[PDB]
């Protein structure tokens, strides 16, 4: 019927990638940019959040099957999001996608697009189409950090500011293989669960069952903390790494 | 397995003929060698490449691999030409999307003279259809283009909805740009022929409605050439589009343009005299001009005439097979 | 696109309808004939009818009734057409000049409305107050009759009862009143209505609702003094005027269905009864006069009189001849004596007026290498059924070879000097068990005889109880020499064996010309056949010898002969045969996407299918291969009647709603996608079903025979006996030809003042299409029957385009030639 699209950890260890002498820390990397370069230039073209993120799981599961070294990913991030505009009715032309890739790329990056940028992207889409199986619909953790957001009842700003902090915790999950390790509702919750944490938050109280201490149970049934720890120590990584820290 | 999309052969498929063109590339018939199953096949071609994969397929695809009921037609996987290998660029092969094959369809049994359905036919066909289209309402898919070609019928008396090309996903909260012109002018609303910019689910109760006027006439209700005509036919039966019954036709862009030669007086229960009472309220409820008091799909599920439909108790449709060939 | 012209060779010769007035003038007997789109006036004279007119009209003639208004001399007459064009007419002559007037015009179609299944119903008040009609499923529609009504503007009243079966206005009522047979889940009713022009609706009726025999199926209203209504049914005839209640049941009319009714004595006091296996009865209302005066109806009395030809209208002309009106078979003048003779009959017939009747096939062949060919037609039906063979030489000779069955298919086999004709002869199960024929026929009369001995079916194990008195088909293969027309030999096929296709031809490197049948085994349980035979004969020395049989599992609706190789259709699959050096029938080749491959046509190696609902479709063999290929389809969905090639890229078919359409190849190929679409360039109404299209001319062609611009010649058959021809045209002689059409139709007078283009449009219940593609021959060649004013007004402004050719003016002598140069072809 439908296909499987979540592997565990252990087994990003045998990407083609990998296989071919990518080391782990240059795969992670070259995930991050081309993540990074998918949501800048849809932010670019004024894109709607859930038409970045598509193009950004087309994006990483595309090099579960593909080595970095075989397609360059600028223009596999390209194609991604061309295809994630008309997945999503926020369709663009593959000319402007081009234009606003040239203008916030350098001379050696959009050297991967060669003589030919156009072509080299829709070219593309054949691969992206039977690489993702033709599995078009995807969620995000957006829909869902709302949908429990919603349920909760207490002090407006208190809550607020938790979907914001949680807000950019998915913003910046993209750039990680979390999307291809869990549920887009997991993660909805692991980031609910570290905003949470960081503000002193409880947030059993703002819920129907405010002495059930796992909140999260009534809305994602069967997540051990073990997998909120796993998604939250993750997502904190990329902040020590980088020179940036937790929003608060 | 079963779900790896895109890479089977068009080889395992015979191609008996082909029984359609398709908006987007034509369809034929074929059989699975490996199966024996009867499979209808629609081409779609990216060699074009002005903008690559037809967002047309993108939507069928997108929407029907969601959507699981017996009134909504099946596409069973997706295949393609003998491809170039090697050469990822180069390739400029086709791919087809497979569905289930459906003998007729509701247009040509029409046009046929004698395919006579009585009030239990009309029941078990109704049924199906608002059956799915629920179905699709509930997880809030508008299949836009409604009409005679687009219902499939069966021998076993099974209904299903068949081309969403033109299908998009409605929210309730936040209203955005839709296309002006979404269905078949002799099916179409009068919010549309009034320039609704802003779609709901009742443009599709309003075609499932003309559709149940047609069943009883063998005939279309409203044939026009032009937008403008449409609306005066509409209106000639269900009454001119007034503020008295439809306070927000002012807000519409074309309301004050586009006026019927008179303000014309509900006649459908009087035009309709001859279809049973049970169904009439429901022609009456589907084909109301205002879409907010237009019924939805489930309230026609909760009417008299197709509350206790039994689908078990299916009643085939006139099968004049013989009788017809030697007159 | 395409151009094609459509002539009528011969005219509707199937009555459709008659009455009898004083239509011509106050104090002359008229009797009106109606064939399709034909009105025939006639004046009674003591010796037969005398001919004063005849006027076509742009419809089919459904309704024909004759009234008498206060105020006017003689009757008017109501016609209504098919496509619900309604007209009020009268005759008016000044001396040698006749002509008909158009008093009252309209078309009374309803937006929204559900045909009914019993037809078109008209009615006529008995004090002319209103006209009734019954168009469509619970809906009445009156045109009152005022003086005013000129556009016969008329309103609905709602009809509660959904399904009618009959109506008639009633006599001797306060008010206009209709009787009617409906027929609801409870069975069949009589009930009454009165009908109010004021209120425009209807008031309780004068007489109680009685429940009618099953199949209750004629009304008769009776005048007064009796008043009230006589039903007729399969078995019953039954009397209701308000308290009173008759029935008379006598077993001789069980036998076959009654289909028609005229009255005789004015005062209701005789009726003529008419039933499907040619029987005439008359209906005698027993007279009882009481005391205060009054006559009641003492009892009804049913007495057979002879056997005329199956009538589809009856009616009395008082000189005691009655016009007996066919369709089925040949119209007639009867006499009714009022001594029988020595058989016991009391009708006699006096004329007998030639109806091709149902054209069921037909085959043209040169019999006595004259060139000029001739049509041999399958015509009639029942004991009316009959061959014709028709010739030109200025009119029209036809022999009648009587056959008293069925005809169904006809081919000429030269080699044997024989014809080859599939038929079918009705018997009727039996008190031994068997069947017993009601009648001797062609099959019966044959002068050698065999019947199938065939074990392919024996098997059974299937049951199929009988009833006694239950019709049969039976079916044979005549062989009939092409210049005696004796029936040599009949053979009779399995029991519940119907033979659907006829060909002879040689096959493979077999030297031997054969006569080859498809049959279908038909049970009435079975909505589709699943079983059939493709039986192999040979017809030597007077003799039919059973050469090879092919069981197959489905119906052989049509069959051809294809380079040597047997093309056939079973049901849905299509299949091509090669015949073995072993003389059996193998298996090359099938094409399976048909519902049901009804017709079959084929030119070179490319194959004309035609569908009960997909139109047509173009396949082709391809040799290299040894398998069919889709070339092109109809998309657009049609019925089919009937199916011809005119040329390699041009289809001509045949709808069931007498509508005629040309598909051609795009020939536009830059994508596979535009050469599989076979659009449809030629829409026409025939105006009559097309049963065979046959290609070949009965013109006199000679060695330098007069030529014409016209190419090509298709001739067809229809239902109601019209035969007509369709040929191509280039397109400078159809812009010509069309373009002189459109200054015709200003010019001619239609009676009825019904438009031309209307009445040529494409049209079905769901459609209606501007006719395209097509001339009108009918009326091209009525320019030559038109004033001399009228043709100079028809060429004023004629300019000839697109170069190589005439001077563009154009003269009324001219075109007077150029239409003559026409007449030719037919
Ligand atoms: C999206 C509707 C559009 C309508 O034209 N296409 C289409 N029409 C189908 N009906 C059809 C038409 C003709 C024939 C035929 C022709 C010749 C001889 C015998 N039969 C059989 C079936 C159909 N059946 C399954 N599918 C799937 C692809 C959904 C279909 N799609």
């Amino acid at each position: 019927t439908k296909p499987c699209w979540y592997w565990d950890k252990k087994d990003l260890a045998h990407t083609p990638s990998q296989l071919e002498g990518l080391d782990p820390a240059t795969e992670a990397r070259y995930r991050r940019e081309g993540a990074r370069f998918i949501f800048d230039v849809g932010t670019r073209l004024g894109l709607h959040y859930d038409t970045l993120a598509t193009g950004i799981i087309y994006f990483h599961r595309f090099y579960m099957f593909h080595s970095f070294k075989q397609f360059p990913r600028y223009v596999t991030g390209a194609c991604c999001l061309f295809l994630a505009g008309k997945v999503e009715e926020t369709p663009k032309k593959c000319k402007d996608i081009i234009k606003t890739a040239r203008s916030l790329l350098n001379d050696v990056q959009f050297g991967q697009f060669g003589d030919d940028p156009k072509e080299e992207v829709m070219v593309l889409e054949r691969i992206l189409l039977q690489t993702i199986k033709f599995d078009l619909q995807v969620e995000h953790p957006y829909q869902f950090l709302l949908k429990y957001a919603k349920q909760l009842k207490g002090d407006k700003n208190k809550i607020q500011k938790l979907v914001q902090m949680a807000w950019t915790f998915v913003n910046d999950s993209l750039c990680t293989t979390l999307s291809l390790q869990w549920e887009p509702e997991i993660i909805a919750v692991a980031v609910m669960y570290l905003a949470g944490r960081l503000c002193k938050f409880e947030i059993q109280e703002w819920t129907s069952k405010p002495m059930y201490r796992r909140w999260w149970e009534q809305f994602v049934q069967d997540v051990p903390v073990d997998v909120l720890e796993d998604i939250c120590h993750q997502i904190l990584d990329l902040y020590s790494q980088g020179k940036q820290q937790m929003p608060h | 397995t079963e779900s790896d999309w895109g890479k089977r052969c068009v080889d395992k498929f015979d191609i008996i003929g082909i029984i359609g063109e398709g908006t987007y590339g034509q369809v034929y018939k074929a059989k699975d060698k490996d199966t024996g199953e009867l499979v209808a096949l629609k081409k779609v071609r990216l060699d074009n490449e002005k903008e690559g994969f037809p967002i047309t397929a993108i939507r069928e695809i997108k929407i029907l691999r969601q959507l699981i009921h017996r009134s909504v037609v099946n596409m069973k996987e997706i295949v393609t030409d003998k491809q170039d290998a090697l050469d990822f660029k180069k390739d400029k092969g086709a791919f087809y999307l497979v569905f289930e094959y459906m003998d007729h369809d509701l247009m040509g049994l029409l046009e046929s003279g004698l395919v006579h359905f009585s009030e239990d036919h009309i029941k078990s066909f109704m049924k199906q259809l608002m059956e799915g289209l629920e179905y699709c309402h509930k997880k809030n898919f508008l299949h836009r283009d409604i009409k005679c070609s687009n219902i499939l019928l069966n021998n076993s008396g099974q209904i299903k909805l068949a081309d969403f090309g033109l299908a998009r996903l409605y929210n309730s909260e936040e209203s955005r740009p839709y296309t002006n012109k979404v269905i078949t002018l002799w099916y179409r609303p009068p919010e549309l022929l009034l320039g609704e910019e802003r779609y709901t689910p009742a443009i599709d109760v309003w075609s499932c409605g003309c559709i149940l006027g047609e069943l009883f006439t063998k005939k279309p209700i409203f044939q026009a050439n032009l937008e403008l005509a449409q609306l005066e036919l509409i209106s000639r039966l269900c009454g001119s589009p007034c503020p008295a019954v439809w306070p927000d036709v002012i807000r519409l862009p074309y309301f004050n343009t586009m006026k019927p030669k008179k303000q014309y007086r509900r006649r459908l229960r009087e035009e309709f005299s001859f279809i049973p009472s049970a169904a009439l309220d429901l022609l009456d409820h589907m084909l109301t001009l205002d879409p907010s008091k237009r019924c939805t799909a489930e309230q026609t599920l909760q009417s008299d005439f197709l509350k206790d439909v039994e689908l078990s108790k299916m009643a085939p449709p006139d099968l004049p097979h013989w009788q017809d060939c030697h007159e | 696109m395409s151009y094609n012209y459509v002539v009528t060779a011969q005219k509707p010769t199937a009555v459709n309808g008659c009455v009898t007035g004083h239509f011509t003038s106050a104090e002359d007997l008229n009797l009106l004939i109606a064939k399709n789109t034909r009105l025939e006036i006639y004046v009674v004279t003591a010796e037969g009818l005398r001919p004063v007119k005849e006027v076509g009209m742009y419809g089919k003639i459904a309704v024909m009734e004759l009234f008498r208004p206060k105020g006017e001399s003689k009757d008017l007459l109501f016609i209504l057409t098919a496509k619900y064009n309604a007209c009020i007419l009268e005759y008016k002559q000044s001396g040698e000049s006749i002509d008909i007037i158009t008093r009252a015009h309209g078309n009374v179609q309803d937006r929204i409305g559900r045909p009914s299944e019993t037809g078109i119903i008209g009615i006529i008040d008995p004090e002319c107050r209103m006209i009734g009609l019954r168009l469509y499923d619970g809906l009445f529609k009156v045109i009152p009759l005022d003086r005013d009504n000129k556009e016969l503007k008329a309103f609905n009243i709602r009809l509660e009862e959904l399904h009618v079966i009959d109506v008639k206005f009633l006599y001797g009522c306060q008010a206009p009143t209709i009787c009617f047979v409906y027929q609801d889940p409870q069975g069949r009713h009589v009930k009454t209505y009165e009908v109010s022009l004021r209120e425009k609706e209807f008031n309780k009726g004068p007489w109680k609702q009685e429940n009618v025999e099953a199949e209750a199926s004629m009304v008769i209203a009776v005048p007064e003094p009796f008043g009230g209504a006589i039903i007729i049914g399969q078995e019953s005839i039954t009397y209701h005027n308000g308290d009173k209640y008759l029935a008379i049941a006598p077993p001789i009319i069980k036998q076959s269905t009654i289909v028609c009714h005229n009255r005789v004595d004015p005062n209701g006091s005789r009726y003529l009864l008419g039933d499907m296996e040619g029987r005439l009865f008359m209906l005698l209302l027993e007279k009882e006069e009481q005391m205060d005066g009054t006559v009641t109806l003492k009892d009804l009395r049913v007495e057979l009189l002879g056997e005329t030809s199956i009538a589809e209208c009856l009616t009395y002309l008082d000189n005691g001849v009655v016009f007996v009106g066919s369709r089925l078979g040949d119209s007639q003048l009867v006499k009714l004596n009022v001594d029988s003779n020595e058989q016991g009959s009391y009708v006699v017939a006096m004329e007998t007026f030639t109806n091709l009747g149902p054209i069921v096939d037909m085959c043209v062949v040169d019999l006595e290498r004259q060139g000029q060919g001739q049509l041999v037609t399958c015509s009639g039906a029942f004991k009316e059924g009959s061959l014709r063979i028709i010739r030109n030489g200025q009119k029209l000779h036809i022999r009648t070879v009587p056959l008293y069955e069925s005809p169904r298919k006809i081919c000429y086999q030269e080699v044997s000097q024989c014809f080859g004709v599939l038929s079918s002869r009705i018997e009727v199960q039996d008190t031994s068990g068997g069947t017993t024929a009601l009648r001797p026929s062609a099959s019966t009369q044959a002068l050698s005889s065999s019947v199938s001995s065939s074990k392919l079916f024996s098997s059974s194990t299937a049951p199929h109880e009988t009833s006694f008195g239950e019709e049969v088909e039976v079916h044979n293969l005549l062989i009939i020499d092409q210049h005696t027309f004796e029936v040599l030999h009949a053979h009779q096929f399995l029991q519940n064996e119907y033979a659907l296709s006829l060909v002879s031809c040689k096959l493979g490197k077999d030297p031997n010309t054969y006569f080859i049948v498809g049959t279908a085994m038909v049970y009435p349980e079975e909505a589709e056949p699943k079983q059939g035979r493709i039986v192999v004969f040979q017809y030597s020395d007077g003799k039919l010898q059973t050469v090879a049989e092919k069981e197959v599992k489905g119906a052989v609706y049509s069959m051809v002969e294809f380079n040597g190789k047997l093309l056939a259709s079973i049901n849905s699959t299509v299949r091509l045969y090669e015949w073995t050096t072993e003389k059996e029938l193998r298996t090359e080749c099938n094409h399976y996407n048909n519902i049901m491959a009804l017709y079959l046509k084929t030119k070179g190696d490319f194959i004309l299918v035609g569908d009960l609902m997909r139109s047509v479709l173009l396949l082709a063999y391809k040799p290299m291969e040894g398998n069919f290929e889709e070339i092109a389809r109809d998309f657009n969905p049609n019925w089919m009647s009937a199916v011809e090639i005119l040329d390699d890229d041009n289809f001509l078919g045949a709808e069931n709603a007498f509508n005629l359409f040309v598909c051609q190849k795009d020939s536009a190929a830059t994508t596979d996608e535009e050469r599989q679409h076979l659009q449809e360039v030629g829409l026409f109404h025939l105006g009559e079903f097309v049963n065979v299209f046959c290609h070949g001319s009965l013109v006199m062609q000679n060695l330098g025979e007069t030529s014409t611009p016209t190419q090509g010649s298709v001739l067809f058959g229809t239902v109601n006996g019209m035969i007509g021809l369709v040929t191509s045209l280039s397109e400078s002689w159809y812009n010509l030809l069309l373009d002189m059409q459109n200054r015709l139709n200003k010019v001619i007078k239609s009676v009825g003042k019904i438009e031309h283009s209307f009445w040529r449009s494409f049209h079905t219940e769901r459609k209606t299409e501007p006719a395209t593609g097509f001339i009108d021959g009918d009326l091209i060649e009525s320019f030559l029957d038109i004033s001399r004013p009228k043709m100079q007004e028809v060429v004023a402004n004629l300019q000839y385009d697109d170069g190589s050719g005439m001077k563009r003016e154009a003269t009324a002598d001219d075109l007077i030639k150029v239409v003559e140069e026409l007449t030719r072809i037919h």
